[PDB]
């Protein structure tokens, strides 16, 4: 981060283009009350809500520990602008819901072995609740390729060959049975968000998250493997 | 990777420096002509 | 299929694109031109409403220091205001539409300043720019 | 963020210096050539067995 | 018979082949051993139809 | 032989207006030129089709299907004739799962239909007619979707519906004239 919401928007957007500070969430100034501070309960608006990673790991199926990863497809990978609804008891208890926004984004990563390790990053329909010191909730997953996503030798869900075409004397073709079938099916994944400052005057709110998923199967081909993304958050109460 | 722009920069410096001032260098007067 | 009523959207602008991309209609048509003039109540509208805007937003944006916020604005809804402008002054006679004229001059020289004031990032500049545009702005409709 | 990069791509610098490094670089290998060639350029001209007067260079 | 049968097959068809798919047929269709049968596609009113 | 002479400095074209007239049982309309007649029989009742020369998804296709009821109201509300007649912008049996991963469109749901305008109205004879004007996307989404045009209509104890498709990418390219102007000149 090292900018603040006023900040960035003091700038120009020639100034901004290619300094790859598009692709990171503000941090708050000095008057931001830490923890939960002195809000007032109750349902606020959610609004320009982003979220920064700044590590992944991946833990390939049939491993036990998390492994460090190296990113390929350069500065795409933060979710921002997104809308809810963020509900404030008396006693601490908050509760956080993701509407709109673009809360999605492709990301490829390899590891030690040299595997690229595709998956969807997203927290679509996010829903957790607990205190400020953390919440727990969970989202959706969807798939990484859409149903009418064509493989290399045309072989799609919704569109495209039902076999392979090239082998015309394999008439049923028996032990390509496995890879003739896609299902773009969905997914769930956890979080665990924490609230580390508030300000009040201006209703702004950051913190840090931790979230597991999976990554891609190629539509129903592969295991998929278990991938914790963890980094700084921003929002705006109003 | 400063450290490999700072050499390649030297490098293509260093020779398209020798091909300005070689050709500089009374270059039409090298030739077989009497 | 599975059906949807979007029988509303026709209601909301949905004819815009198709209409624009018409090359049978003229481009007075395609553009929007022909209606405006053919309307008038569109262009009064549209002037007032860019009047408000230009006085609350501008007065926003240039006491938080929004510069490109500033000039978007500046830009984005008021966009028609010249032509609106030109339209309006059209139907008016000979010595009315040449103060309009001048007046409309007069105001687009300070909208041009206060422009060049928030690119260059000047806050009390803007600021006694903004307030000149305001004037002239008034002046102007008042002339209408 | 995740890693660090040099983030200077589709900018609009001046021969592309985004360090003071590059032009001490530039500029330190263009003036040690640049001398190497005017100690000899006297040198050089006199190879051709004429003096450098106003009726000097390839002419037709 | 099976073969008038096995004579109608496009696999048989020899300019169904390529430059440099070496061998003979048994290395790319497999040896037959039977006859399946005439396969009659029928339309859910009865009505037959024809591939 | 013929002995015709070739129309040399001929000033005239026989046809300029762009549609050519068809007369058939009970019906009629104004066919586009540039179109040519079709084998296909996608629905029941298929009388008539024609498809354009330079895309196969523009066509027009007419059915004269057994009815009941002497009416077109008798049949039900437009929007309840249309719900019962859905079957003619096609359906999505081939894809048997679920997936999330589409863009606007309702889960579980690879294709859509808007209904973007009905009418109900009265020809000059007197006989009484359902518009529709619907636009199906897909989720793959060529052509940027499919514009299709209908009107029906009941004579006699039969309803006679018109289908006419067109591409969304060649309907703001200026095909939209001829598509249009085959659905309003189907008259019974
Ligand atoms: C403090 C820096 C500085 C230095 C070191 C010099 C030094 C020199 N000047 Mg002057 N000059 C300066 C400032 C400086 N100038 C400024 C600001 C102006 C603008 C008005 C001029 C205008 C000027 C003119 C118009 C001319 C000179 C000339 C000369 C050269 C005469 C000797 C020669 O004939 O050898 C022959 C020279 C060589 C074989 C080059 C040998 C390589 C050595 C290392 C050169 C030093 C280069 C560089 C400036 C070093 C910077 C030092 C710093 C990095 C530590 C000599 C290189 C004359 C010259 O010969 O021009 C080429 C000449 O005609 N100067
Ligand atoms: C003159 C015509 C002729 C014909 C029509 C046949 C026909 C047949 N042969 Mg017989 N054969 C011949 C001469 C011929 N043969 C000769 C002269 C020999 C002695 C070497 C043999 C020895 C022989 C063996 C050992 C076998 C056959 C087999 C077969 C059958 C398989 C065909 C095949 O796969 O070829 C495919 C041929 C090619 C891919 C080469 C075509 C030439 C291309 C266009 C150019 C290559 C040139 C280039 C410079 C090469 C560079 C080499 C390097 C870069 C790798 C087929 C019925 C096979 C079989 O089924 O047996 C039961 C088998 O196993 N043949
Ligand atoms: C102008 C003096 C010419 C003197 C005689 C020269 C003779 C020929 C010598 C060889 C030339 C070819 C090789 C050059 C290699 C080095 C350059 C290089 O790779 O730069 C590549 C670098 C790329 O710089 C990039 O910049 C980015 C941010 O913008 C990032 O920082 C990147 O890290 C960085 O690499 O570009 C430059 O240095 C810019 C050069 C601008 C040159 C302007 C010349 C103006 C005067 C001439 C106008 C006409 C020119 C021709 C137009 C028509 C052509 C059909
Ligand atoms: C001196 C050089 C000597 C070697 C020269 C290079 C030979 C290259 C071709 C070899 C055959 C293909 C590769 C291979 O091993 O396949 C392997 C195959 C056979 O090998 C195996 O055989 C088994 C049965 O024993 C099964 O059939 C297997 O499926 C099959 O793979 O080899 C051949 O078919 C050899 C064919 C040789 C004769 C060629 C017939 C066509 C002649 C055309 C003449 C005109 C050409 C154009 C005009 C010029
Ligand atoms: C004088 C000309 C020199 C010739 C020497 C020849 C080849 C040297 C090649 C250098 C290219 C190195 C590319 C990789 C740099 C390191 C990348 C990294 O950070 O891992
Ligand atoms: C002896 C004094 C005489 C002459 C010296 C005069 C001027 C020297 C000025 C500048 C030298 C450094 C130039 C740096 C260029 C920009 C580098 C960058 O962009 O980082």
């Amino acid at each position: 981060g090292n900018f603040t919401f006023d900040e960035l928007q003091a700038k120009s957007y020639l100034e901004v283009k290619g300094s790859t500070l598009a692709n990171q969430c503000p941090i708050l100034g000095a008057d931001a009350q830490q923890g939960l501070g002195d809000v007032k309960p109750g349902t606020f608006q959610l609004d320009k809500f982003c979220m920064e990673p700044s590590s992944f790991k991946v833990k390939m199926p049939g491993s036990k520990e998390f492994e460090p990863s190296t990113l390929l497809t350069r500065n795409t990978y933060s979710l921002d602008q997104m809308t809810g609804s963020v509900t404030v008891k008396g006693d601490g208890s908050v509760a956080l819901k993701q509407q709109d926004g673009i809360d999605f984004a492709p990301v490829t990563v390899k590891i030690r072995g040299g595997e690229m390790v595709p998956f969807m990053f997203t927290v679509k329909n996010l829903n957790i609740e607990g205190k400020a010191d953390g919440l727990t909730g969970d989202f959706t997953v969807p798939s990484y390729r859409g149903a009418t996503f064509m493989d290399p030798q045309g072989r799609g869900a919704a569109s495209g060959w039902e076999y392979v075409k090239g082998l015309a004397a394999a008439g049923a073709q028996e032990e390509l049975a496995a890879e003739n079938v896609k299902s773009a099916a969905a997914t769930v994944g956890e979080a665990a968000f924490a609230i580390a400052s508030t300000d009040a005057a201006t209703g702004e709110i950051a913190g840090v998250f931790v979230t597991r998923q999976l990554a891609d199967d190629d539509l129903g081909s592969k295991d998929p493997a278990t991938i914790e993304i963890e980094g700084i958050w921003y929002g705006q109460l109003s | 990777m400063l450290t490999l722009k700072i050499f390649v920069y030297t490098v293509v410096t260093f020779f398209v420096s020798l091909f300005i001032f070689g050709f500089l260098s009374n270059d039409p007067g090298r030739n077989p002509g009497q | 299929l599975d059906l949807f009523d979007d029988r509303k959207a026709r209601q909301a602008g949905f004819d815009i694109i198709y209409e624009a991309r018409d090359l049978d209609l003229p481009q007075g048509v395609r553009d929007g031109l022909a209606q405006a003039r053919e309307n008038l109540d569109v262009a009064k509208a549209r002037i007032k409403e860019a009047e408000k805007r230009i006085d609350a937003d501008l007065d926003a944006y240039i006491a938080k220091a929004y510069w490109t916020e500033g000039r978007n604005e500046l830009r984005r809804q008021v966009g028609t205001l010249r032509f609106d402008l030109n339209a309006v002054a059209d139907t008016l006679p000979k010595a009315a539409k040449k103060e309009a004229q001048a007046a409309k001059n007069e105001f687009l020289a300070a909208v041009e300043a206060l422009d060049l004031q928030l690119r260059k990032k000047n806050g009390d500049k803007a600021a006694a720019a903004l307030a000149d545009t305001k004037a002239k702005l008034d002046a102007v409709i008042a002339k209408l | 963020l995740v890693d660090d990069r040099l983030a200077g791509e589709g900018t609009g610098k001046i021969l592309g210096i985004n360090d003071p490094s590059l032009f001490w670089a530039i500029t330190i290998v263009f003036t040690i050539v640049w001398g190497v060639f005017y100690v000899s350029t006297r040198e050089i001209d006199a190879a051709s067995d004429r003096e450098n007067d106003d009726d000097f260079g390839l002419t037709l | 018979p099976e073969k008038l049968a096995f004579y109608d097959y496009i696999g048989n068809n020899p300019a169904k082949g390529g430059l440099f798919r070496a061998g003979a047929m048994n290395s790319g269709d497999g040896i037959a051993v039977g006859w399946l049968g005439h396969a009659v596609f029928k339309d859910k009113q009865g009505n037959e139809l024809f591939v | 032989a013929y002995g015709d002479a070739a129309r040399v400095f001929a000033g005239n074209i026989t046809n300029k207006s762009g549609f050519i007239p068809y007369a058939g049982e009970g019906f009629a309309l104004l066919i586009p030129s540039k179109w040519n007649p079709s084998k296909e029989q996608d629905f029941p009742g298929v009388v008539l089709r024609y498809e354009d020369n330079g895309d196969a998804v523009n066509n027009l296709v007419v059915l004269v299907q057994k009815v009941g009821k002497n009416n077109i109201d008798e049949l039900g509300s437009p929007d309840k004739f249309l719900q019962d007649n859905a079957y003619l912008f096609g359906e999505s049996a081939a894809f048997t799962g679920e997936t999330l991963s589409e863009g606007g469109f309702l889960p579980n749901k690879v294709a859509a239909a808007s209904v973007l305008d009905v009418q109900e109205a009265t020809d000059k004879k007197g006989k009484k007619y359902y518009k529709y004007e619907v636009l199906t996307r897909s989720a793959d989404g060529d052509e940027g979707g499919r514009h299709q045009l209908i009107a029906a209509t009941v004579s006699n104890g039969n309803l006679y519906l018109i289908k006419v498709q067109c591409g969304d990418k060649r309907w703001f390219k200026g095909a939209k004239r001829e598509a249009i102007g085959a659905w309003d000149s189907f008259t019974v």
